[PDB]
């Protein structure tokens, strides 16, 4: 019974780690997107852009 | 890289008027005289006959 208990925790860890890693994978690209958004905003501050710019 | 971190430029309307020269003139007035030039001729009006 104890061995089965440990096996169960192992299964739980497998299913858990399938997530978490996925979330880092997505959030990395989210982070880069936000960074480039910050860059665009800094660009927006240029006082001599035309309206269509 | 932060909001408000600006360096600013000011600009001025420059032209003949903001410099107070738009009526800068140096001419002296002529003395004016007039005479009666006699008109001549006849013209064709709208009205028919």
């Amino acid at each position: 019974q104890a061995q089965a208990q440990n096996s169960q925790y192992a299964l739980a860890r497998t299913f858990a780690t399938q997530k978490v890693s996925l979330e880092e994978s997505v959030l990395s690209q989210v982070t880069t997107a936000i960074q480039t958004a910050q860059e665009k905003i800094v660009y927006a501050g240029n006082g001599t852009l035309s309206d269509d710019d | 890289a932060n909001d408000g971190e600006t360096i600013d430029i000011d600009l001025k309307q420059i032209n003949s008027q903001t410099l107070g020269l738009d009526t800068l003139n140096v001419q002296q007035k002529y003395k004016v005289s007039d005479t009666a030039a006699t008109v001549t001729g006849y013209a064709d009006t709208t009205i028919a006959l």
